[PDB]
C-alpha cells in the first residue's frame, strides 16, 4: 500500500493498512456469530421437507408474512415525527454499504 | 461482472454506454486539441478498442444508431 | 439457472412456496421466485458458506462513484479536465443534469412504460432506478459532486480533472457521512442507544473492523416498515401535482420514464419533504404494495419483500433471534408470556410463538422488527444493538473519517460542519422552500419549511491552493 496518499481509493483498499482488504468490495462478509445451516455449512433452514430448525419445523416465509406482517392500506399510521425523506435517505444509504451479488439467469 | 439481483441484471461493464457517443464526436471534431483526444484514446484503448473504426463498430454491435458516423 | 420460471427447487434456486389458503396466490404448485446469494468460496466442503459484499462498507459515497475502477472510470465525464461525472446527452430537468443512461440486455426500465421507452439510469451502485425517488437523491449527488468541482475549478485554476475529481468526491463523501451520522443516525436511535453505541469520536483506530456483519444487510432492511404506499409529488407551492399526485408504489417500481417525462425530481424531492413516512407498529409492519406487488410490472408475479428478507437470513444461515439478543447483551425469551412481557404486546408474541413454536427460530428481521420502538427512535433494543455497533464500526476503523486527524483542515472542518441536506437541495434544484431544523423530523408544509436564502452555502475558500 503507498505509505503516503491523499484520496481513498474506489475499491476501499489500503484503508487499514495491518490488513488492505478489510472495507473494501469482493469480499466475504464478516460474521458476528457463526452460520446455522441444515447440513452444519451450506443448505438453508427449509430446504429439506421435514427437517426441523432446533426441535421445531421451519416456517414458511410467505406463511410469516401472511399472519404477521399482513394488514389493512387505508388503516395506515402517518408518522408524526419522521419526514419520507428519513425513509429514502436509509435506502440511499444502504446502497452506499452493502450489495449481496447473487447468479444471474 | 454482472450485477444481478432479484433475477434482474441491473448492470453489464462490457456494453457500450450512451454517453460515449458524445466522445466519438469529440474525436471527429477537427477543433478539439490533441490532449482532449488524447485522454479518450486512452479511455477506450483501455476498455479494447484501438482505433475509431473499433469505437464506432463497438457502439453498433451494443444497439446504438451510428448513421452520423458513416 | 431458471429460478426465475421454475419452481423446482434445484441450486442456485431456494423458492418460496405457497402456504394453504393465502390470500394472493391461490395456485399451490407456483412460488415466489428466488436466487440464493453468492458463496464466497464455490464448491466446498471445508469452509462454511459466507455471501459477498459488492461494495466498499465505507460511508464514502460509493453510490454516486462506484466500488470498482473500471465502473468509477464510466461514471466519469473523460471528454474535458473540469472532473465531472457524467450525465445524460439526451434529456434535461428544466435545464439540469440528469443521470447517465445504462445499457442493460434486458432493461427491467422499459417494461413500465412500453411507449416511453426510457432505460434504467447508471450511477454509482446499480440499484438506483428501483424506486423514482432514490433516483432523485442519487441525481441530486450527481448535481452536487459538479458543482463543487466548477467552484474548485474557479479557486485553483491550475488543478487538473482528476485532482478536482478527487477534491470534489472527498467532500461529497464527508457530507453523506455529516448528513448520516449527525441528522440520521439520532432519529433511527434514540438518544440513549446513540449514547450508548455511537459515543463522542476520539480518533481512528486502526485495530477497528470496517467490514459490514452478514447480520447487518438484513437487519438494516427494517426501513421497509418505513414505506409508503404511495409515490407523492407535489408543486411549487407543495400542493398536488395536476395528475397523479398519489402512484401506487406498484408502479413506481423501475418506472426511471417518470422521472424523466413526469416533471424530474423537483416533485418527488417536495413529497420526500412534506410526506410523513409510514410509522412501524406491531400489527402494521409492512404495507401490501412491497408484501403483494413488489415489482409485479417487470416480473411474472409481484414478490413479497418481508418474506424475502426472512428467506434471505436463512440463505444466508443467520441464527434466530435469541441469539441475536444474547450477543446483545438482552434477554431472550424462553415462553409465550416471556415473549409477551419483551414485546410488550402478548398478542404478537402468541402469533409469532404459533408460527415459529420458539423465539430461538424466530428469523433476524421478523424478531428485530417486531420489538417495541426506543424513544425517540424508529427501532427497538435488538435492532439499536445491530445497527448501532455496525455504524460505530465504520466509524471508528475509517482512515478517510472526516474528523480524523490530517484527512482535512481545522477550517475545512468548520465549513463542513455548515453542509446540511436542505441546503443541498437548494444548491442543486429548482426548489426555494425547503425542511427546516433536521429534514428527518420535519414533514408538514409550511410548519416545518423555510426560504432557501435563509440557509447559508457551503464556503470552499479553505480549499484555496496558491
Ligand atoms: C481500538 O479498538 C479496539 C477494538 O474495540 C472494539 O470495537 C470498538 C469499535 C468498540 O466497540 C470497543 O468497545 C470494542 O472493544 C480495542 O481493542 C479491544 O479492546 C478490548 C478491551 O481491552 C479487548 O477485550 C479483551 O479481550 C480479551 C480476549 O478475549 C476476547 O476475544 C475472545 C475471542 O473472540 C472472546 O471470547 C472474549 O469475550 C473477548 O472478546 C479478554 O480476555 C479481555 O478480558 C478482560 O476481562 C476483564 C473485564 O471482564 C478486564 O478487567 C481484563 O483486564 C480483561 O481485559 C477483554 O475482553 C478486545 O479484544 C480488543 N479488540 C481488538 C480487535 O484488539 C482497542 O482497545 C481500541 N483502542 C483505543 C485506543 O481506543
Ligand atoms: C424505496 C422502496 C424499497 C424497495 C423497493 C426495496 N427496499 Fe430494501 N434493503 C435494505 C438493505 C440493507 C438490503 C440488503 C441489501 C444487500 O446487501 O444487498 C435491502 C434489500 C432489498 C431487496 C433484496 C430482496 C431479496 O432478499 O431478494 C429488495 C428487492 C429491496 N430491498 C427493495 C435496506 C432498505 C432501507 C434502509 C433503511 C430502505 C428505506 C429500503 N431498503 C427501501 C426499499
Ligand atoms: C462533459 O462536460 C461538458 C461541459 O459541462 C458537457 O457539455 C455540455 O453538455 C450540455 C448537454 O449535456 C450542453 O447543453 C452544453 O452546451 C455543453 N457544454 C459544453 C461546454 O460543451 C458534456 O456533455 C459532458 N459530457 C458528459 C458525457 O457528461
Ligand atoms: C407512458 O408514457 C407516456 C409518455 O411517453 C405517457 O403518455 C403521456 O401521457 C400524458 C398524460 O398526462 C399525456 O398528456 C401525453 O400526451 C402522453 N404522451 C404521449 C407521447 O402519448 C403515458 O401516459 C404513460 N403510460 C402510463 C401507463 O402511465
Ligand atoms: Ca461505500
Ligand atoms: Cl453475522
Amino acid at each position: 500500500c503507498p505509505e503516503q496518499d491523499k484520496y481513498r481509493t474506489i475499491t476501499g483498499m489500503c484503508n487499514n493498512r495491518r490488513s488492505p482488504t478489510l472495507g473494501a468490495s469482493n469480499r466475504a462478509f464478516v460474521r458476528w456469530l457463526p452460520a446455522e445451516y441444515e447440513d452444519g455449512f451450506s443448505l438453508p433452514y427449509g430446504w429439506t421437507p421435514g427437517v426441523k430448525r432446533n426441535g421445531f419445523p421451519v416456517a414458511l416465509a410467505r406463511a410469516v408474512s401472511n399472519e404477521i406482517v399482513r394488514f389493512p392500506t387505508d388503516q395506515l399510521t402517518p408518522d408524526q415525527e419522521r419526514s419520507l425523506m428519513f425513509m429514502q435517505w436509509g435506502q440511499l444509504l444502504d446502497h452506499d454499504l452493502d450489495f449481496t451479488p447473487e447468479p444471474a439467469a | 461482472k454482472v450485477y444481478s439481483q432479484n433475477g434482474l441484471v441491473l448492470h453489464d461493464d462490457a456494453n457500450f454506454l450512451e454517453h460515449e457517443l458524445s466522445y466519438i464526436d469529440v474525436l471527429l471534431d477537427k477543433n478539439a486539441d490533441q490532449a482532449t483526444k488524447d485522454n479518450l484514446r486512452s479511455y477506450f484503448a483501455d476498455k479494447g478498442l484501438h482505433s475509431i473504426k473499433d469505437i464506432i463498430n463497438k457502439a453498433k454491435q451494443d444497439g446504438f444508431d451510428v448513421s452520423k458516423y458513416e | 439457472v431458471n429460478c426465475e420460471t421454475s419452481c423446482v427447487q434445484q441450486p442456485p434456486c431456494f423458492p418460496l412456496k405457497i402456504p394453504p389458503n393465502d390470500p394472493r396466490i391461490k395456485n399451490q404448485a407456483d412460488c415466489i421466485p428466488f436466487f440464493r446469494s453468492c458463496p464466497a468460496c464455490p464448491g466446498s466442503n471445508i469452509t462454511i458458506r459466507n455471501q459477498i459484499n459488492a461494495l466498499t462498507s465505507f460511508v464514502d459515497a460509493s453510490m454516486v462513484y462506484g466500488s470498482e475502477e473500471p465502473l468509477a472510470r464510466n461514471l466519469r465525464n473523460m471528454s474535458n479536465q473540469l472532473g465531472l461525472l457524467a450525465v445524460n446527452q439526451r434529456f434535461q430537468d428544466n435545464g439540469r443534469a440528469l443521470l447517465p443512461f445504462d445499457n442493460l440486455h434486458d432493461d427491467p426500465c422499459l417494461l413500465t412504460n412500453r411507449s416511453a421507452r426510457i432505460p434504467c439510469f447508471l450511477a454509482g451502485d446499480t440499484r438506483s432506478s428501483e424506486m423514482p425517488e432514490l433516483t432523485s437523491m442519487h441525481t441530486l449527488l450527481l448535481r452536487e459532486h459538479n458543482r463543487l468541482a466548477t467552484e474548485l475549478k474557479s479557486l485553483n485554476p491550475r488543478w487538473d480533472g482528476e485532482r478536482l475529481y478527487q477534491e470534489a468526491r472527498k467532500i461529497v463523501g464527508a457530507m453523506v457521512q455529516i448528513i448520516t451520522y449527525r441528522d440520521y443516525l439520532p432519529l433511527v436511535l434514540g438518544p440513549t442507544a446513540m449514547r450508548k453505541y455511537l459515543p463522542t469520536y476520539r480518533s481512528y483506530n486502526d485495530s477497528v473492523d470496517p467490514r459490514i456483519a452478514n447480520v447487518f444487510t438484513n437487519a438494516f432492511r427494517y426501513g421497509h416498515t418505513l414505506i409508503q404506499p404511495f409515490m407523492f409529488r407535489l408543486d411549487n407551492r407543495y400542493q398536488p401535482m395536476e395528475p397523479n399526485p398519489r402512484v401506487p408504489l406498484s408502479r413506481v417500481f423501475f418506472a426511471s420514464w417518470r422521472v424523466v417525462l413526469e416533471g424530474g425530481i423537483d416533485p418527488i424531492l417536495r413529497g420526500l419533504m412534506a410526506t410523513p413516512a409510514k410509522l412501524n407498529r406491531q400489527n402494521q409492519i409492512a404495507v401490501d404494495e412491497i408484501r403483494e406487488r413488489l415489482f409485479e410490472q417487470v416480473m411474472r408475479i409481484g414478490l413479497d419483500l418481508p418474506a424475502l428478507n426472512m428467506q434471505r437470513s436463512r440463505d444466508h444461515g443467520l441464527p434466530g433471534y435469541n441469539a441475536w439478543r444474547r450477543f446483545c447483551g438482552l434477554p431472550q425469551p424462553e415462553t409465550v408470556g416471556q415473549l409477551g412481557t419483551v414485546l410488550r404486546n402478548l398478542k404478537l408474541a402468541r402469533k409469532l410463538m404459533e408460527q415459529y413454536g420458539t423465539p430461538n427460530n424466530i428469523d433476524i428481521w421478523m424478531g428485530g422488527v417486531s420489538e417495541p420502538l426506543k424513544r425517540k427512535g424508529r427501532v427497538g433494543p435488538l435492532l439499536a444493538c445491530i445497527i448501532g455497533t455496525q455504524f460505530r464500526k465504520l466509524r471508528d476503523g475509517d482512515r478517510f473519517w472526516w474528523e480524523n486527524e490530517g484527512v482535512f483542515s481545522m477550517q475545512q472542518r468548520q465549513a463542513l460542519a455548515q453542509i446540511s441536506l436542505p441546503r443541498i437541495i437548494c444548491d442543486n434544484t429548482g426548489i426555494t422552500t425547503v425542511s427546516k431544523n433536521n429534514i428527518f423530523m420535519s414533514n408538514s408544509y409550511p410548519r416545518d419549511f423555510v426560504n432557501c436564502s435563509t440557509l447559508p452555502a457551503l464556503n470552499l475558500a479553505s480549499w484555496r491552493e496558491a
